[PDB]
């Protein structure tokens, strides 16, 4: 019955701006404390900030690494919450959650004695930060020293790239690994085939890299 | 700041405790969260002893000193997820902080040691004024490893970038770690090692120019 939907995710260049919207239903939103939480992909959760309701003076608090750049606001007439992201940096990537926040309150101790907790969460909205818009990859051979050889695919945006060996003829022992986003904002990944040492030269191995967004196809032979 | 062990494994139907440590815990209780990949987090426990409706009774929270612990008695396969602790960062603070999170694996397969392959910078790459060491880790379970790069025996921290492990098709996990060096840095040293620790055992692969 309680539902939170986040929206506004997309790609923004460093220094850019973006507003996330989180629409709520199934509870008295006017009084509820709301918290933004973000998760860098493959990493842990980070508390972004919380905004209170009118009764608490619309008091808002921000995490230290985010203060001065993000603003939290809300429209109680529309049941929406906003995260206004300005001077946006690469570390701000990328998954952002809005949460209905509960709190301990005692008349003598105020809120300082208790803690906050986020009883319901949205599914999340993804914000990618990078100066690149469309960049073909560079492909390098990972030569053999059971032997192992592969290809290194470097500095591309956006995902995905598809790696095939010998135009799809080679599938046994092939293992293309998940890509990784570098601090530059570009992706790099590697695909390696493992073959017995004797066969290393009797057969020639070529990797086929296909980055559709930049419309590139790269073929690279691997030689010992 | 709240500290959690990154990985914990438990056998089916057994009992496991995930612990979170921090200075602020001596003054405040901690809430506990379960997050599964591609899914919203779920609050499991908060305050002294508060369990939301619908949370099975086999989850339970405790606290003593600078420690807050979550306990799962009779673990089920649905309990495999990330677990996070949350609390105030400082006593009486207005802000809140999350812990690093703990990947809980409920054992569904035999433990598998990682296969590691270390690749030196390709000759063509060095001609372009770049150097990238590629260490590839595959065929391990449960999916949690630590990667330490060493130049000779001297630890290296700059230039390292590691992916979060993800399940392969053969039901195990695979990860990769890249060390980026200047071309001069690669030539200078005798060896560059990639050491992968998993379940208390460490595998080392070494390359040299």
């Amino acid at each position: 019955e309680v539902r939170l939907v986040e929206s506004g995710g997309g790609l923004v260049k460093p220094g850019g701006s973006l507003r996330l919207s989180c629409s709520a239903s199934g509870f008295d939103f006017d009084n509820a404390w709301m918290t933004w939480v973000r998760q860098p992909p493959g990493k842990g959760l980070e508390w972004v900030g919380r905004i209170t309701g009118p009764g608490e003076g619309w008091s808002v608090d921000y995490a230290e690494s985010v203060k001065g750049r993000f603003t939290i606001s809300r429209d109680n007439t529309k049941n929406t919450l906003y995260l206004e992201m300005n001077n946006v940096r690469t570390e701000d990537t990328g998954y952002y959650f809005c949460a209905r926040t509960g709190k301990y309150y005692d008349f003598w101790s105020g809120y300082a004695a208790g803690e906050e907790y986020f009883q319901d969460w949205g599914q999340g909205t993804l914000v990618i930060v990078s100066s690149a818009s469309t960049k073909g990859p560079s492909v390098f051979p990972l030569a053999p020293s059971t032997a192992a050889l592969g290809c290194l695919v470097k500095d591309y945006f956006p995902e995905p790239v598809t790696v095939s060996w010998n135009s799809g003829a080679l599938t046994s022992g092939v293992h293309t690994f998940p890509a990784v986003l570098q601090s530059s904002g570009l992706y790099s990944l590697s695909s390696v085939v493992t073959v017995p040492s004797s066969s290393l030269g009797t057969q020639t191995y070529i990797c086929n890299v296909n980055h559709k967004p930049s419309n590139t196809k790269v073929d690279k032979k691997v030689e010992p | 700041e709240l500290t959690q062990d990154p990985a914990v494994s438990v056998a089916l139907k057994q009992t496991v405790t995930i612990t979170c440590r921090g200075d602020s815990l001596r003054s405040h209780y901690a809430s506990w969260y379960q997050k599964k990949p591609g899914q919203a987090p779920v609050l499991l426990f908060y305050g002294k002893n508060n369990r939301p409706s619908g949370i099975p009774d086999r989850f339970s929270g405790s606290a003593s000193g600078n420690r807050a612990s979550l306990t799962i008695t009779g673990a089920q396969a649905e309990d495999e997820a990330d677990y996070y602790c949350s609390s105030r960062d400082k006593s009486g603070s207005r802000l809140s902080v999350f812990g690093g999170g703990t990947k809980l694996t409920v054992l569904s397969q035999p433990k598998a040691a990682p296969s590691v392959t270390l690749f030196p910078p390709s000759s063509e790459e060095l001609q372009a004024n770049k150097a990238t060491l590629v260490c590839l880790i595959s065929d391990f379970y449960p999916g949690a490893v630590t990667v330490a790069w060493k130049a000779d025996s001297s630890p290296v921290k700059a230039g390292v970038e590691t992916t979060t492990p993800s399940k392969q098709s053969n039901n195990k996990y695979a990860a990769s770690s890249y060390l980026s060096l200047t071309p001069e840095q690669w030539k200078s040293h005798r060896s560059y090692s990639c050491q992968v620790t998993h379940e208390g055992s460490t595998v080392e692969k070494t390359v040299a120019p």
